[PDB]
Formats: C-alpha cells, structure tokens, sequence
RNA sequence: AACACGGGAAAACUUACCAAGACCGAACAGUAGAAGGAAUGACAGAUUAAGAGUUCUUUCAUGAUUUAUUGGGUAGUGGUGCAUGGCCGUUCUUAGUUGGUGGAGUGAUUUGUCAGGUUAAUUCCGGUAACGAACGAGACUGAAACCUAUUAAUUAGUUUUCUGCCUAUAAGACAGAAAACUUCUUAAAGGGACACAUUUCAAAAGAAAAAGGAAGCAUUCAGCAAUAACAGGUCUGUGAUGCCCUUAGACAUCUUGGGCCGCACGCGCGCUACAAUGGAGUUACUAGAGAGUACCGAGAUUGAAAUAGUUAAGGAAAACUCAAAAGAACGUACAUGACAGGGAUAAAUGAUUGGAAUUAUUUGUUUUGAACGAGGAAUUCCUUGUAAUAUCGAGUCAUUAACUCGAGAUGAAUACGUCC
C-alpha cells in the first residue's frame, strides 16, 4: 500500500503522518518512513488598488502545499478498515491500492 | 416571455418535484438541465417572486428559487396536480 | 428557436476525479468562499456565523455554526438547502448532508454580532445607543477587546463616521492574525448605506499566547 | 426569427466569453490555478480561500 | 500622490464611440380579443450586408406561452466618487497618539508625554506633580545565512554487485538491473548570537577596534503596521448603494462594418545603437525559480533551407516535458574605413492562429542599407552579491512584449559624512 497525504497546514499532515505510523503497530508489524516531498508555494501577485490611481503597489499572496508519502505492506482487506478516522478539514487522504 | 409550450410545464414540475432550482445569470449559454437558453428560465421565474411563489436570492451570478407556502397553491392550479401530491417538507 | 450552442456547466472542481495538487486546494478554498457567502445571504436572519467543509474521505459533511437554531420543522429548511446544492454543484444525493451546531459563545462571534447592529439600525434605534448595547454583550463574553466602526450618512447628507473602542487591542503585528475576529456588514437605509465593521480581540482560549509576556511565577 | 439572430456571434476564444465567477467583470481575470476570479474580487476572498500575505 | 496606470499587449466579443438594421430583457395586476383561433416560426420571389419572414404577393406548422392597454417595477460601461459602503493612495516610514486619578488655570487648555546623555525608535539611563497604564516602535511572521549531532529515503544522490562493451597500462569509462547506506538533496524537530567575552570611550543606558564564529548595522531583505485627516481615485469590478436622467422609433438587448492604430507638432516610460572592453563563422558550457488535461505542457521517428506539416510516447507531475547566454575556446578572417557597426523604411515571395489577417496579427528566404561619431539647459535611480550588463519563467494569451511581477548568471567605483 502507499498512503499519500497533502494539505495546506504543515502540522495537520505531520500529526496525521505519525498517526498512521503509530496505528501500524496493530493489525500489522511495520510502516515505512515518511517521505517529505518538496513543498509547492502558490504565489499570486495582484495590485492593491481597485483602479489605476495611487502608487504602484502589490501584495504577494502565497499558499504552500506539503506532500508526505507512506509505504506499508499489510493486507488490502485490512489495511486500515474504515480508513476515515474523521480526518480534519483541509486535509486529503489518497490510498494507492496494490 | 414566449417560451416553448411543452417547456413551461417541464420546468414547473422540476421545481415542484425538487423545491429548489438554480440558474446562471449569463444569457449566452443553454441550461444544462433543461437544454434551453437561460434567458427563458430567468425571464419565466423572475416573476414567480412577484407572484410570491418563490424567493429571489441571487449569489455569484446565480439566482436561486425556493418554493414558498403560496408557491404550492399556485403550482397546483396550473400544473393540475392532486391535492395529496405534496412534497411534504422533503421536495 | 435559439442559435445558442454554449452550455455553462453546473458543477464544482472539488468533484473531479483527476486534478493537480495545485488546483485541488485552490478549488477546495474556492468552493468554501462561494458556499460560505451563499447561505450567509440566506441564514442572515438565522445568524449563519460560520461554515465548515469537513470530509471523511468519501462523504461531504457540511457544518453550519448558526447562533439561532429555532428555525432549523423536522429540518424542512435544512432539506431545502441540500436541494439547491445538488442543482448548483451537482453533488450526489447520497454524498452530501448538512449539520447544524449552536455556538455557546454568542457574543464572541463577530459575524452574528454585526447582524445585531444591522437589524437595530434598520429599526430606527440611534447608532450611539445601538452599538452600546451590542458592545456590552461582547465585553462580558470573555473578549479582550473590540472595535465597532460605523460610517455613512448617519447624521446628515455629509458623510460621517464614528469608531467605538473598548478594552485592550493590539493593532499591529502577526499576532493579530491569531487573535482577531472581524466581520463587515452594510445595511441599506432610506438615504443611502451604513457600513458596519465589527472586529473582536480574543483571549488565550483560542490557544496561543501574545508576543511579549514574562509572567514569572513565585516560589 | 425574433431571437434566432440574438447572440448569434461565436465567442469561444475568450475576452467576452470568460467572466469573473462573482463580479462578472471581463478585465483583470486571474485564470491561474483555475481560479476564474478577476482581481478586486480575489483580493476580497484571498484569505478566505487560503492565500495569506506572507513573504 | 496623472502620462508600459485603469493589471487597458482593443481584428470580431471586450466596447462604454460612430453608420445602419432590427429587437424586449414591457414581469404582475384590470380590460379587449381569443382553443368556433390571442398570437408565434417559416419555403419560394421582391426588399435587405445578411439564410433577421424586418416587410411585402403567399399558404404551411404550433397554440393561451400573452398581442393592444394604465399603474408598475424594470434595465443601463448613463450622470453625480461634492450623496455613500468597501478598497487603495497620501499627510508618513518618522516616532508619534491618549484617559484614569492627582497638581495648575475662571476657561480654552495644560503636567504626565521632560534638564542632560543614548538609541534606528517618548528605546532606555536619569530627572521629576506626577503616579499607574493603553496603542505605535520593539516584540511578532516569511525567506536567507549553519547542523560530518537526530529523524526519515522516492520521484534525490552516493557506493557495491552482476552482465555486455571500449580505451588504457593500468585508471576506469559507458549501457541494462540489483540492492546498501544519507556528506551533498529534500523537509521536520530542536540546537545555534544575547553584543556576552576582552581593550578603549561615554555612579548608566550605551558606542568603536580586533578575535572567534555559518551568521555581529535591529545579521540582511520583506510582511503587519498607531490617533486624526483629504470633501485624493474608484458608483466603467461587484446582484454594494441613494438621488437624478433615458425607459418599445430606448442611453435597455442583438447582428454587420469601422474606431480606440487615425498625423503639422509637444511631453512621460522604455528597447536597440553609435563599435576593436566589438560585430560576424564555429566549439564546450555552467543555473535558479515558474507551468501543465480528456484535451494542457509536449517527448521520440521523419521530409524542409527555415517558418512550419504528418503520425505520435510517457505526464495531473522531486516521476514526464522545459531547454541559458553574457562570458570562454577555436582562424596567417575582419582593421579605425557610417566598413562586415546600426537594423529603420520599403519590394517581392512561404507558412501558422483565427469564422474573418485589408490599415501588413506573428514569423521564415532574398534584396533594399536611413538617422545615429556618446548626446544642451535640465533631471532620475542607487551603499553590497547592491548598481550595472545580458538572459530565463510566469500574468495578459486562439495568435501577439520592447510591459510588469519574479529568478538566477558575472560583480564596479565611491561615504562611513553634513544639513549646503
């Protein structure tokens, strides 16, 4: 199995990154290490004014995407059963079967 | 305005059978559900709020209509539905 | 007969099976903004006071933090909201539902607090006294401080604006991101528009301490 | 036809075929990341969407 | 604090202007008329740019969806930003603003909020009818500058091994997997500079040299950013909005064409040049940071002289695409010559995008070979990986940068000063 987690909050995925790893001790024997794929900042630059007047000013918005990848052998039927765990809003969990 | 004769009844039941209907304020495309220009849908049911059949909440260039209490009575005489045919706070 | 070929779709990018990681989170936040501003125009009388987009992997849980759940008869209004979402965003009927919670800290919510002034102003209560009653609820609700700004044609044709402050409030810094709670509301009048901006300085209960602090204990 | 010629011009390339999602403006659009939100409107909901003015 | 600004690089739309043509986007309420037809669409020929039946001679289909009527909303990139909300700019990027009690004054008001010193800073030492506080500054947040200590290891790298190949005189190179670690890579957590440590200078806040250190000007660059105010810009971004105006021959809506590109001239922002610290012909190069769906970024095989054409993998991406020139090395070339510097303006021709390229969209081949010989008064930006020089990615984008926002590549001089 391969667990891929991505979210805008670093501590949201990081807390859940160790939640699956700790959970792997039961109904299983091992979970591979967390791979920290480089982040992807989403920079959008806009003019502050709603018109052409004023000085030339800009604001630099940005959003970061944090990617973590986990590996684990187990069984497809009982990998995590529910595999929901009431994940926090803003986080996404995708499981790559086989 | 002048809508297709079979279309007026078709759009009416869709609202009655669901109690809620959306539309796009843009007047260059067709309605994906009814397969007709949004001008017909907007023009026809912008007056259902003048008759107090629905409400007139519009958000993000989309207008939303929700069946009212007086909407059921009006949408029964025209639609020729039985009295017991009620959405019953569900549709 | 119409010579129209374009067909604007009724969907949302958060339902697409294949999408980039950059596009997914942008679409995830874009959906909330349209959705949050949607039922705000509907549950303004009910004090919507927030939305949430919690997900359990497959099912979509929509949470409304309304401050007044008296209106929401066997969930008739709740059911009507779902019907609009299906027609608009094309959600499956089995994969979306609406939950409502009653916020215990009524005063601490600026979104619903600003609706009290908007209601009272339209009723004819003086702006000097309407805010004073509203400001009273915020102060004893555990809020460190707040600032209510009213601008428009309050007195006469010439625009005037009064700013009311109470309690401690830090105006500059990054810490203001983790302690501010703001809302902007506007009420149409017989002569124009009154602009109400309501913000609230929170306390340590939204966990996180202020920048400068020593608080040395004793022995 | 009274409406056959109505809106008969093809607009499929896009300056008058794309509009802001809420404002509906045709100028200042931000098509990056599939935003489809023109400026003066994205700035209103920038923090709401998730963008923050960091460095 | 107007003038590559309205993210405004306008063929159509945008579009607000102009010549035409239509057209209701006149809901709802009362009347007339009407399923024994209110009205709607149309083939032909004429009219019209037009295959808008707009209209006309004309019959062919459907039928209350409403055709004529008063109220009425309505719609407007119409006016008013001297009616307004929001946002932004500006005073103002510096260090400033205040109420609680107390003291002074009849009162407007004042003290606190200062003699001196010091700081980037009402930042502090100190002084004290002031005391105790609130905001601003600082603090705080993002990137950079370090972790042979920790955590991990593919889509990152290194090493080993097996197979094949090739050159050496003896090192290894290359191609296909195989599997081991984390110095580099990536990303988490803590650690790590507080000027403490020395000398000097100023019972003090503090200042300078030098040392060590990845890092010593608040370490550097940015974000946030006080009270009060403008009758600064925006109602042409908004379904934010009051009042006024037009409101079925319309300033509402749609279509065709044109204009925003129009040239006697003046001004602002820029690109390229005036060359030998160079242009032209070859050769090896070394980056960083962006973007990509069903049809988006497009690999590989081909013909062509190039622009581009035909078939087409993998890739929702540390996976695949996506790639560096200034500079350098090579030659008995150029040789001080408006020359081979300069590429303007023109003339033939070839393709891509587009429904449409004419007033050339963009670009290929050949020819045409203009001013410009370093630039008056004036005047702008800049103190360190900064200026300058040349380039790369992205926003606009069907196609179109000399723009802007970012990114790396080489790497000056001059100050450690004073209010002229």
């Amino acid at each position: 199995i391969t667990i891929t987690i991505t979210s805008t909050k670093v501590k949201a995925v990081e807390s859940l990154c160790a939640e699956v790893k700790e959970n792997g001790k039961k109904k299983g024997v091992q979970v591979k290490g967390p791979v920290r794929i480089p982040t992807k900042t989403l920079r959008i630059t806009t003019r502050k004014t709603p018109c052409g007047e004023g000085s030339k000013t800009w604001d630099h918005y940005q959003m970061r995407i944090y990617k973590r990848v986990l590996s684990m052998k187990t069984t497809p039927e009982t990998v995590k059963e529910i595999t929901s765990l009431k994940v926090e809003p803003g986080v996404e969990l995708e499981v790559a079967m086989f | 305005m002048r809508i297709a004769t079979k279309d007026i009844i078709a759009i009416y039941k869709q609202l009655f059978n669901d109690g809620c209907i959306v539309c796009h304020k843009d007047f260059v495309c067709l309605h994906p559900v009814f397969g007709i220009p949004n001008l017909q849908v907007f023009m026809l049911m912008k007056g259902l709020a003048t008759k107090k059949c629905v409400k007139e909440t519009c958000n993000w260039r989309c207008l939303y209509w929700t069946l009212n209490d007086e909407g059921i009575a009006y949408l029964r005489q025209k639609l020729a539905l039985p009295e017991d045919a009620v959405p019953s706070t569900l549709k | 007969m119409f010579c129209l070929t374009k067909t604007k779709a009724l969907n949302v990018d958060v339902l697409k099976t294949n999408i980039s990681r950059k596009h997914k989170f942008v679409a995830d936040g874009v959906f909330y903004a349209e959705l949050n501003e949607l039922l705000q125009r509907e549950l303004s009388a009910d004090g919507y006071s927030g939305v949430e987009v919690r997900k359990n992997g497959s099912k979509f849980q929509i949470i409304i933090r309304a401050t007044r759940t008296t209106n929401i008869d066997k969930g008739r209004r709740i059911h009507e909201l779902t019907n609009l979402l299906i027609a608009r965003f094309g959600f499956p009927k089995d994969k979306i539902e609406l939950y409502v919670e009653k916020v215990l800290a009524r005063g601490l919510c600026p979104v619903s607090q600003a609706e009290s002034i908007k209601y009272k102003i339209a009723e004819g209560l003086p702006v000097r006294r309407a805010v004073g009653s509203v400001m009273r609820l915020i102060m004893d609700s555990g809020a460190k401080g707040c600032e209510v700004s009213i601008s428009g044609k309050l007195r006469g044709q010439r625009a005037q604006g009064m700013v009311f402050k109470e309690g401690y409030m830090i105006k500059s810094g990054n810490a203001t991101r983790q302690f501010y709670s703001s809302a902007v509301r506007c009420v149409l009048l017989r002569m124009g528009i009154i602009g109400i901006k309501v913000t609230i300085m929170l306390d340590t209960d939204p966990s996180g301490k202020n920048g400068p602090a020593a608080r040395i204990p004793d022995v | 036809g009274s409406y056959s010629i109505y809106n008969a011009h093809p607009r499929n390339y896009g300056n008058g075929s794309r509009t802001c999602r809420k404002c509906g403006a045709r100028k200042g659009l931000i098509r990056k990341y599939g935003l489809d939100l023109c400026r003066r409107c994205f700035r209103e909901k920038a923090v709401e969407i998730g963008f923050q003015k960091l460095d």
